[PDB]
């Protein structure tokens, strides 16, 4: 038994999203799901619970209106559908098993991975590639780590590989920061051992999903 | 409904941890709990204050005497730290109110000096005419960060980025710091630096642009 | 509404219970009972031995309450839960446990 | 604080009746679709007793007359019938609050006499009377009801059964000598004992055989009575007593000697103060005859200070009496 | 011609005790068995009558369900199964039958057995009460309820009151726990408290008016609904006027002669003084003294030391001097003494 959502989701102010939450591995009409969101670093919220015996919804005061529920019993997968979105509305919007019972609302046990929705004004640019050059050379007996610096990319996620995966020794990848333009600017910096320089090459490769903008930068110092 | 507990709870590794839900009569309520890791889905730990779902270890139990309950956890695990959210049921304003989050601060390792490097902008996005300074931030504990680009040593606001330290693979912590500046801008001052200080240990470097 | 004598009752339950209060009775042991959903009658009847200690005056009277007859213990299957004795405290504490799980159940009465 | 009241505050209703007591309620007064009132039942000089439990509860050892109801303002306490041995003030007491409150009280009693059945009584005199040995002896006895044709004479020995003297009133019993005849018809009879004897000192009692309950005579008793002379005549037996402790250290001290056994009365009991005679605080404690031998007991408290005993070495108490050929000096010293 | 009676039957509170009483001599199924009890206490009393042929019984009206006759027919035997007992049943028994003669016309009572002895033995719940009954307006009145059989904590009492013809009132209670009431109207002037240690339960009031002349029980409390089952008797409390003597008696020891000075027996005493209002209760080693006593009625005293009333007593024994302790009863002032007597 598993419950399992869509993918991850990407929207703009003032417009609206349907999510997804399959149920397989019970009896989907003896149950109810339930929606909780969380906003990144900050408590749960309860959003909204539905049933799929016979049709009935409920929701919080913050969301009282502005979300609708449905669930479809062919594929036994809930529809939330939230409109008129916010900025402060980017959260992950996960489901869980719940008590069809009109009346009270028991435990959580069964949590999908659940799916992230950001809401964000930038458009989907694609990624400004740079390559980190070390204007001091690595420094003696130590490891020197160098990088490629995403800029001006929206939205998430976007990989960062080496090589062609070929170098796997070293690699970090950094969260996202977001800057006051809306868009979200990364920087993956791999720890190179610094015996392997001028002699090995390093080709960072960066794959902007949203885009499809593949590209390949070469790195080299001053 | 309220429920107020404490947003923060530390304790050493072995020992048995507390986390209460100090808050109104939630004890004449079915107090359940929940337990969320890092990058994961939450999970159930404890529902109805006694009864444990397969799987969950035994090791763990939850306690309820009147107007405060509490979960009593055992030998802590570093395996096992995360957030915990005490969770009741009602029937006001919401049948369901969530908890404000207790995160379990197991002494996992001592103080861990960082890791900061910092980066000029890239030359060929200098003859695009933009530049953008980054400082590069990794290997501390705990999950505290102080931020400061001082540009010849003096603090600088405009155009600053820096979001919260993030986890990684040996459980430490790493955070980066972004400065958006123009190119005249790097041109002109003298020195350019990112300071970063943890628990009151100053660590800092500087680059230039006659060099850089 | 029917759900407001249980409430009040879960309420006074653990008002009485609450850790700021001194051992409840100071020992004098209580006789079981079997958790059969509609313990009302076992409860009254297991707690009518309780010779005075001021604090569970309410409970019992609202105990009565939902019991009216006041059915004699006599219909227990077997006397074993009326021979095994602990005391008032583990008793009450499962009581109040089991009533918030019938309260939640939607069963009132 | 609430208050009961009840009506009537008293109430007299005879036998074969039904009773009916209210108990009215300043307010209601149940909780939890039940009602917390109680009833009492307290009797000449005896203390209370649960009589119902939550007003509609019989209590163990209670008979079926009781009936309790009400609803959760008024409450009736329903005797039925009306027994003399129910005549008792009842007290409706509730405790719904965290401060019980008892009612007005109602006195129940049975009206215009009633009996339960002919309840016959006898109170006869004298207890015990004073009469010689070989004398004849009127007793005396006094019934409630006429009979005319019933009341036994019995006759027990103290601390041994039972014997029968007359039946019928007139005819005399199966073994019963002559010297024995008992007589009267109606309330007050009289009994005619004669030839007092050894056997004949014993206790005396009577029965009705009318109407049941068959009731028996209150009792006359006679252990021994008399006394000659030098017969009950005894020495008197001197005994003194040196000052207490506990009032020395108080300040005074009262010195008392005793005459335990002695016949007759008349003994002037006297003291020296240091071999000096002195008529002034010295009572006369006088015993009753004795229940023993008919001697007596007498004891002339000398009550005075410390500091007439601390400067006396010694103190004589004299008496002169009948049983003295000389009078016995009693003298401690200190 | 006569009837085999059983002999002591101790019984307990509650419990149904059945004596056994056997016929022989005659036919025991020809007349009716009566049953009379002795009482020798108070007199000669009835019982209820039962003919053996058919088991009907025509009871009395205290024994018609507290008591409980049987006749067997089959084994000459008469049970009295008599069923909640009280102190008033620790008498003898004494069996007979409706001897009688001609018809029904010389109905009598003739054969007497031995009698059977039934004494329900003491030790029930008691509920004592110890307080002086006199004291003087404005003073700090003091009552002392003592409980044994259990304790205070498995238990509560309450002090009902009743002045002399009126009614009662509840004037507070006390629980096993710890919590202590009042009624609203005498909350102010009343106080309790409880020990259970002692056993017993204290009592408190201020500004003693002459209206609160009246009877102080002390009740127990039964299970729920928490309703009154057990009463003791109460000591009685009375004000009219302040009285001086709010002390008993001082007990004066006065030791006997020694073992080698007495040509006789030797007899003690202890001199009564300082008490009023009479009468005080006097008694010797608790009461087990009765051989050679004599109690001189107390008289009024002299104007010289406030007329305080002296009551002398004197019990004679036989030399040595056994274990001789006073004992004394001073219902004004309520204190209990004891002491040894040393020659």
């Amino acid at each position: 038994v598993q419950l399992v959502q869509s993918g991850a989701e990407v929207k703009k102010p003032g417009a609206s999203v349907k999510v997804s939450c399959k149920a397989s591995g019970y009896t989907f009409t003896n149950y109810g799901l339930s929606w909780v969101r969380q906003a990144p670093g900050q408590g749960l919220e309860w959003m909204g619970w539905i049933s799929a015996n016979n049709g009935d919804t409920n929701y919080g005061q913050e969301f009282q209106g502005r979300v609708t529920m449905t669930t479809d019993t062919s594929t036994s997968t809930a529809y939330m559908e939230l409109r008129s979105l916010r900025s402060d509305d980017t959260a992950v919007y996960y489901c869980a098993r719940d008590s069809s019972s009109s009346w009270a609302r028991w435990f959580f046990d069964l949590w999908g991975r659940g799916t992230l929705v950001t809401v964000s004004s930038a458009s989907t640019k694609g990624p400004s590639v740079f390559p980190l050059a070390p204007s001091s050379k690595s420094t003696s007996g130590g490891t020197a780590a160098l990088g490629c610096l995403v800029k001006d990319y929206f939205p998430e996620p976007v990989t960062v590989s080496w090589n062609s995966g070929a170098l796997t020794s070293g690699v970090h990848t950094f969260p996202a920061v977001l800057q006051s333009s809306g868009l979200y600017s990364l920087s993956s910096v791999v720890t190179v051992p610094s015996s392997s320089l001028g002699t090995q090459t390093y080709i960072c490769n960066v794959n902007h999903k949203p885009s499809n903008t593949k590209v390949d930068k070469k790195v080299e110092p001053k | 409904y309220v429920l107020t507990q404490p947003p923060s709870v530390s304790v050493a590794p072995g020992k048995t941890a507390r986390i209460t839900c100090g808050g109104n009569i939630i004890g004449s309520k079915l107090v359940h709990w929940y337990q969320q890791k890092p990058g994961q889905a939450p999970v159930l730990v404890i529902y109805d204050d006694g009864d444990r779902p397969s799987g969950i270890p035994e090791r763990f139990s939850g306690s309820n005497s009147g107007n405060t309950a509490t979960l009593t956890i055992s030998r802590v695990e570093a395996g096992d730290e995360a957030d915990y959210y005490c969770q009741v049921w009602d029937t006001g304003s919401d049948p369901v109110v969530f908890g404000g989050g207790t995160k379990l601060t197991v002494l996992g390792q001592p103080k861990a000096a960082p890791s900061v490097t910092l980066f000029p902008p890239s030359s060929e996005e200098l003859q695009a005419n933009k530049a953008t300074l980054v400082c590069l931030i990794s290997d501390f504990y705990p999950g505290a960060v102080t931020v400061a680009w001082k540009a010849d040593s003096s603090p600088v606001k405009a155009g600053v980025e820096t979001t919260t330290p993030s986890k990684q693979s040996n459980n430490k912590y790493a955070a980066s710091s972004y400065l958006s500046l123009t190119p005249e801008q790097w041109k002109s001052h003298r020195s350019y630096s990112c300071q970063v200080t943890h628990e009151g240990s100053t660590v800092e470097k500087t680059v230039a642009p006659t060099e850089c | 509404p029917p759900s407001t004598a249980l409430r009040e009752l879960i309420e006074e339950l653990v008002n009485i219970t609450q850790n700021q209060k001194a051992p409840l009775c100071n020992g004098s042991m209580v006789w079981s009972i079997n958790l059969t959903a509609g313990m009302y009658c076992a409860a009254l009847e297991s707690l009518i031995n309780v010779s005075g200690c001021s604090a569970i005056e309410k409970t019992q009277r609202m105990l009565s309450g939902f019991c009216p007859h006041k059915v004699s213990a006599g219909q227990f299957s077997s006397l074993h839960v009326r021979d095994t004795k602990i005391e008032v405290a583990q008793f009450v504490k499962d009581l109040l446990l089991h009533l918030k799980k019938l309260f939640r159940e939607g069963q009132f009465n | 604080d609430i208050v009961l009241t009840q009506s009537p505050a008293s109430l007299a209703v005879s036998l074969g009746q039904r009773a009916t007591i209210s108990c009215r309620a300043s307010e209601s007064v149940d909780s939890y679709g039940q009602s917390y009132m109680h009833w009492y039942q307290q009797k000449a000089g005896q203390p209370p007793k649960l009589l119902i439990y939550l007003a509609s509860n019989l209590e163990s050892g209670v008979p079926a007359r009781f009936s309790g109801s009400g609803s959760r303002t008024d409450f009736t306490l329903t005797i039925d019938p009306v027994q003399a041995e129910d005549a008792a003030t009842y007290y409706c007491q509730q405790n719904a609050e965290d401060s019980r409150t008892f009612g007005g009280g109602t006195k129940l009693e049975i009206k215009g006499g009633g009996g339960g059945g002919g309840d016959i009584q006898m109170t006869q005199s004298p207890a015990s009377l004073s009469v010689s040995v070989g004398d004849t002896i009127t007793l005396t006895c006094h019934a409630s009801q006429n009979i005319d044709v019933w009341l036994s004479w019995f006759q027990q020995k103290p601390g041994n059964i039972p014997k029968l003297l007359i039946y019928k009133a007139s005819n005399l019993h199966t073994g019963v000598p002559s010297r024995f005849s008992g007589s009267g018809s109606g309330t007050g009879f009289t009994l005619t004992i004669s030839s007092l004897q050894p056997e004949d000192i014993a206790t005396y009692y009577c029965q009705q055989a009318h109407s049941y309950p068959f009731t028996f005579g209150g009792g006359t008793k006679l252990e021994i009575k008399g006394g000659g002379g030098g017969r009950t005549v005894a020495a008197p037996s001197v005994f003194i007593f040196p000052p207490s402790d506990e009032q020395l250290k108080s300040g005074t001290a009262s010195v008392v000697c005793l005459l335990n056994n002695f016949y007759p009365r008349e003994a002037k009991v006297q003291w020296k103060v240091d071999n000096a005679l002195q008529s002034g605080n010295s009572q006369e404690s006088v015993t009753e005859q004795d229940s023993k031998d008919s001697t007596y007991s007498l004891s002339s408290t000398l009550t005075l200070s410390k500091a007439d005993y601390e400067k006396h070495k010694v103190y004589a108490c004299e008496v002169t009496h009948q049983g003295l050929s000389s009078p016995v000096t009693k003298s401690f010293n200190r | 011609v006569q009837l085999q009676q059983s002999g002591p039957e101790l019984v307990k509170p509650g419990a149904s005790v059945k004596i056994s009483c056997k016929a022989s001599g005659y036919s025991f199924t020809s007349y009716w068995i009566h049953w009379i009890k002795q009482r020798p206490g108070q007199g000669l009393e009835w019982i209820g009558m039962i003919d053996p042929s058919d088991g009907e019984t025509r009871l009395n009206q205290r024994f018609q369900g507290r008591a409980t006759l049987t006749v067997d027919e089959s084994t000459s035997t008469a049970y009295m199964q008599l069923r909640s007992p009280t102190s008033e049943d620790s008498a003898v028994y004494y069996c007979t039958r409706l001897k009688e003669y001609g018809n029904y016309d010389s109905f009598y009572f003739d054969v007497w057995g031995a009698g059977t002895l039934v004494t329900v033995s003491s030790g029930e719940v008691q509920l004592k009460e110890s307080g002086p009954g006199l004291v003087a307006p404005g003073g700090s009145l003091s009552i002392t309820c003592t409980v044994s059989g259990f304790s205070l904590t498995d238990s509560s009492i309450n002090w009902v009151r009743q002045p002399p013809g009126k009614g009662l009132e509840w004037l507070g209670m006390i629980w096993g726990d710890g919590r202590i009431d009042y009624a609203d109207a005498l909350k102010s002037r009343l106080s309790i408290s409880k020990d259970s240690s002692k056993s017993q339960v204290f009592l408190e009031m201020t500004s003693l008016r002459t209206d609160d002349t009246a009877t102080y029980y002390c009740a127990r409390d039964g299970y729920f609904p928490y309703a009154m089952d057990f009463w003791g008797q109460g000591t009685s409390v009375t004000v009219s006027s302040g009285g001086a003597s709010t002390k008993g008696p001082s007990v004066f020891p006065l030791a006997p002669s020694s073992k080698s000075t007495s040509g006789g027996t030797a007899a003690l005493g202890c001199l009564v003084k300082d008490y009023f209002p009479e009468p005080v209760t006097v008694s010797w080693n608790s009461g087990a003294l009765t051989s050679g006593v004599h109690t001189f009625p107390a008289v009024l005293q002299s104007s010289g030391l406030y007329s305080l009333s002296s009551v002398v007593t004197v019990p004679s024994s036989s030399l040595g001097t056994q274990t001789y302790i006073c004992n004394v009863n001073h219902k004004p002032s309520n204190t209990k003494v004891d002491k040894k007597v040393e020659p």
